[PDB]
């Protein structure tokens, strides 16, 4: 486990108080678009399951599977935002605090590096 | 036509030798050479005289398009996308 027993993580918390600080995902996320595109998708084999007209029966229940969808896939988007941006942050603060273990190399140009060639015959 | 450059595409002088006939025969070659003048390269020069007079009433340019000089890859660094991209 990488992640769990970071600093100053509350447990049970979907989304801490830091995570405001990141923009939020769209609406038109593509992802969001997904999560609603599976929403329809679970009406449609629900209708064809239960033997009701598949593309008319329904309606009510097939929007509030497209809107539980989105509402449950906007928010995982949050928390994965979050989450990778934390990644991002400690990856970057720990380049930092090593530098010996995180060194500069001297950029040699082609001109001065030597590659062999091997020829295709 | 000879719109291409002559030194890039060189061609030596033609030497072409006279007509020195020797008998009283006539020449069907040129007996044939002025029925195919009269017959299809006068038409052929019409055609082409009314066509370019055609294409002369309406004339627009298209350029060679020029490439600036880059940075080549002994001059680009190691691991460097942009540079090794353009040259
Ligand atoms: C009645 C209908 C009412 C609702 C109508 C729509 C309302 C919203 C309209 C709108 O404007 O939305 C904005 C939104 C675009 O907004 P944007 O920010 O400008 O996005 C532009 C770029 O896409 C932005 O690109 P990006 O750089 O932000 O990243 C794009 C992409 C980067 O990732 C990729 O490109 C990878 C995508 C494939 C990943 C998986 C591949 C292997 C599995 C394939 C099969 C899976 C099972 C099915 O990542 C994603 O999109 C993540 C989610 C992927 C879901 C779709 C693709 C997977 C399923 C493909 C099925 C074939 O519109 C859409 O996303 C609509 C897409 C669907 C249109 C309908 C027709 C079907 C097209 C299928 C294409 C499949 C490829
Ligand atoms: C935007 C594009 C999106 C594309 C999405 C593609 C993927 C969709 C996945 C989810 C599909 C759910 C389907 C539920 C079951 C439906 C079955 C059925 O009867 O359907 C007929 C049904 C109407 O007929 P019905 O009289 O009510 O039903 C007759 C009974 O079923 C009585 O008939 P029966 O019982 O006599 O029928 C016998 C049949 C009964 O068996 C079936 O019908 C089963 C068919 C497969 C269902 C389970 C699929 C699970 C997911 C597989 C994913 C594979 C990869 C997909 C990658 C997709 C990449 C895009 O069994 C056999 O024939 C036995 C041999 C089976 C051979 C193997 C079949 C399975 C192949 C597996 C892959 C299939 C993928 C495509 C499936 C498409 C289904 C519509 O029509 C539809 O369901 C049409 C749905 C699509 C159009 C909806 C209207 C849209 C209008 C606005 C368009 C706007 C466009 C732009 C905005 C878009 C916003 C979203
Ligand atoms: C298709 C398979 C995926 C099924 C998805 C549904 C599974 C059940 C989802 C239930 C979500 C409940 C969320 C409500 C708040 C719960 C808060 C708490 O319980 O969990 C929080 C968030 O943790 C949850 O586990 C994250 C929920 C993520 C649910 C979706 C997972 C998707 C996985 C990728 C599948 C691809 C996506 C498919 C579309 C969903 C904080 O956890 P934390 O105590 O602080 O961390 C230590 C605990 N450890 C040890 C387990 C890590």
């Amino acid at each position: 486990t990488m992640m769990s027993g970071r600093p100053g993580r509350v447990p049970l918390q979907f989304l801490p108080n830091e995570a405001r600080s990141l923009p939020p995902p769209k609406l038109t996320d593509p992802r969001l678009v997904y999560m609603g595109f599976l929403g329809y998708c679970s009406g449609l084999i629900d209708n064809a399951i239960r033997r009701r007209p598949v593309v008319s029966a329904g309606l009510h229940r097939q929007l509030l599977y497209v809107t539980s969808f989105v509402f449950f896939g906007y928010y995982l988007l949050k928390r994965q935002d979050y989450m990778y941006a934390l990644r991002d942050h400690d990856m970057f603060a720990y380049v930092k605090s090593h530098p010996e273990d995180f060194p500069e190399k001297d950029k040699k140009t082609y001109g001065e590096i030597l590659e062999e060639f091997h020829p295709v015959r | 036509p000879d719109s291409w450059d002559k030194d890039v595409y060189p061609e030596p002088p033609r030497r072409t030798p006279a007509p020195a006939p020797q008998t009283s025969l006539p020449n069907p070659v040129t007996y044939l050479t002025k029925i195919f003048d009269l017959l299809v390269d006068r038409p052929v020069t019409l055609a082409r005289e009314f066509i370019e007079q055609q294409h002369a009433k309406n004339r627009y340019y298209y350029y060679h398009r020029e490439f600036r000089r880059v940075p080549d890859i002994t001059e680009c660094e190691e691991k460097d996308i942009l540079c090794m991209f353009e040259a």
